């Protein structure tokens, strides 16, 4: 065998370069403003003072919020990043072949792991001893060959994320599945509904009735005095979200830990 | 391979129940 | 007896080819737009500004969304795909047969099996101890001849996934059931008449009254402050989705194991 | 006696030709589009753009769909086909009598029951102890002379499915219930009225007037910001469904195991 | 197996058909009919109508609505009858019941 150092090809394989977590972008995911305007197809949203439509400064900022929001619905890293983590000491996940479960999941790869004192390390693990869980966040070590606890003696770093799905219809346990992709754009599109829901009429208006020489013309409009103009596909979009969520809570496990 | 990212209904009277 | 080497007839029969799984497409399961269309018959999609229909790029997109939502309401794999997983020792399902069950299932096919440390082979067990159940996700060994678990002992190798059916009717248990399908496209469905739903009629009119020179219009839309044009249909769609689930719930069974 | 060798008559009666379960048909069942429009007599489902009605593969798609639903609302194999099965060895289940319970039923025919090892038939029992019971689905034998368990001891080949009845009013245990045919005619059903529900009026319309010159027309549908167009047929379709269900969940038993 | 049709009015041996299952068939049969049917009173997926041409007018309400099909109520009695009958049915045949 012969492999970039850290990533030894059974227990740590390479995942992505270091080069390309910043070269990702939103757009390399499939959000794009484009994606929104699809979902509203045979929609327009413009300002009545000017007829202009709404900037895609405004779509991207509002998918990166959509992001975020996704990121703590649920406990995962959804975009490449490196971290950083000290970990402490304790003995019942020592001894259970050095357990320590990340922060932040999925796991791409494992970068560095030492044991340390004041910052300087005591021992460096051989990365043919890394054994790494992806999906799951979990590490652990398979050697080759007056308290519980201490704080931050493990120093580990990693890059956690998802990768874009490399085929139609299917992902790796470190890559995004297709439907985190359709709640993202879920979240976008219920703000997006909410912005529309005040142009499509006047200001404040539920009711119109105009009558010049007995030409007639009448309105009565979605808005209400309860109801917002975008409520129903609001409603419809919450529904759609929720049964997403129930499939992704299912994908991701439950959080546990021992005291 | 990759992943796709980006009539007739008439109206008339009841004429027997006219003749009634 | 004679056979491709890992693909014993009895324990491991061979059901496709490595080389079909790249070519394999949605398009083969009978998800196609015109499959959908097709349960809007009488209906067309149409931006009321331009006449133009929505494209089928909408469509492909919705479909390999709603697979992805199909393959997370359930815990299955529905298009091949070669799957790779290192499996912690378990002393008791160890000694169970050397029980293991697959992340993903149906099991096409096992392609590699081993026992390895540090990525050498312990030992290779002979293709003829396979034992495989393929709609279970099991696999067992049937030798003909320090701590209770150890991390990533297991090395396993296979195909998930289902094929088309070959008859119609019937499904063998690695063959994707007929009502699968119609489970896939009700989910499309939904979104499409979520779009097609605000086009019915001008945005945000519930009521209209026009009078001119002698002529008179009603007319009472669908939409309204609360539901939205397309209220029913999706209601109607989410019904059969429930009794679809139920029975796919049932076929499959309930998730369990062993602490 | 004389018989063809598997089919000893007390143990296997011979029920059907394996030439025949190529010849079966759905028509054969009397699932037609001609029944389909027999239940929508005076109804007509034709695209209002062209006039042109909805065409015999629509109704053929939906009804093989609707057989695949029925065979999982029941645990049942409707249509004929050939199953091979390998089950495991149970110390409680072999000793007694070598109860098998087959995963598809009712059973047709018994094709082939061996006990082997690593493919090799290690006993071939005799066809005349063979014991079926069809609607049940087990198998048992009445011989006429270091673990509780393993796996794929037991290889099993036998037909499942139903027959048409031979008779009005009446049926065998191994033949069609004439009322599971209702119960696929009216999924089948179900599907047709949510398409037809979408061209009674143009889309979207729930009210219309239109006056010229004095002379009035005026409407009110069905459809309704609730209700789509066929809401009510669907509503007791799905109670007769009910009916059906409850009765042939009475007629098949319910699932039990022994751990 | 089966039942003879019985032999006098009014009367059944225990072999003989009851002449109230054959009501029972009857109005399974009937709620199916009265489905059909339903449909084709009035001009399909009508609630109401209004029609007003040279001084000739006419309106008509419909038993068809948007909730209810235009033979609901007679399913809904039928739907009584049926319940009876069972009732009285299964009162007649007994409980199944086995020794395990």
């Amino acid at each position: 065998l012969n492999y970039e150092y850290p990533y030894h090809p059974s227990g740590n394989p390479k995942h992505i370069d270091v080069s390309e977590i910043d070269n990702l972008t939103l757009a390399d995911y499939g959000w794009s403003p484009d994606a929104v305007k699809a979902y509203m197809f045979g929609i327009v949203v413009q300002n009545p003072d000017t007829g202009q439509p709404m900037g895609d400064e405004f779509y991207n900022h509002i998918l990166e919020r959509a992001v975020g929001k996704a990121e703590r619905a649920l406990d995962i890293s959804i975009l490449p990043d490196t971290q950083h983590e000290m970990r402490d000491y304790h003995e019942t996940e020592f001894n259970s072949y050095m357990f320590v479960h990340a922060y932040r999941k999925p796991i791409l790869q494992v970068e560095n792991l030492q044991l340390q004192f004041n910052g300087r390390p005591i021992y460096k693990y051989p990365a043919n001893w890394w054994k790494v869980e992806h999906l799951a966040g979990h590490v652990q070590l398979f050697p080759t060959a007056g308290a519980t606890f201490a704080p931050q003696m493990i120093r580990l770093e990693y890059v956690s994320g998802m990768l874009p799905r490399k085929k139609a219809g299917r992902n790796k346990p470190w890559e995004m599945p297709p439907e985190l992709e359709q709640l993202v754009i879920k979240y976008a599109l219920k703000e997006i509904y909410q912005v529309w829901g005040n142009l499509i009429i006047g200001a404040g208006i539920a009711n119109k009735t105009l009558e010049v020489d007995g030409i007639t013309e009448t309105i009565g409009t979605t808005q209400s005095a309860m109801y917002g103009g975008a409520s129903a596909q609001i409603l419809q979009i919450n529904e759609d979200i929720k049964e997403l969520l129930d499939g992704l809570r299912a994908y991701f496990g439950y959080n546990m830990i021992g005291l | 391979e990759k992943p796709y990212m980006i009539y007739t209904t008439r109206l008339e009277f009841d004429t027997i129940d006219m003749i009634r």
